[PDB]
């Protein structure tokens, strides 16, 4: 089975604060 | 193939032992540093810091 991962999977790429 | 290091090989063919260190930055906070006395802090003083 398959599904559309709408916008999941975004993570803080670096240990910096912005 | 094997080097077969012999004393006769002389100064040119002698076997040296090598070690090499790599340093990477920005990807994480520092964890390991050379011996440098750590001091305290000062606020609103216009200081130069490490």
């Amino acid at each position: 089975a398959y599904t559309n991962s709408f916008t999941r999977g975004v993570y803080y790429p670096d240990k910096v604060f912005r | 193939q094997s080097y077969g290091f012999q004393p006769t090989y002389g100064v040119g063919y002698q076997p040296y032992r090598v070690v090499v260190l790599s340093f990477e930055l920005l990807h994480a906070p520092a964890t390991v540093c050379g011996p440098k006395k750590s001091t305290n802090l000062v606020k609103n003083k216009c200081v130069n810091f490490n």
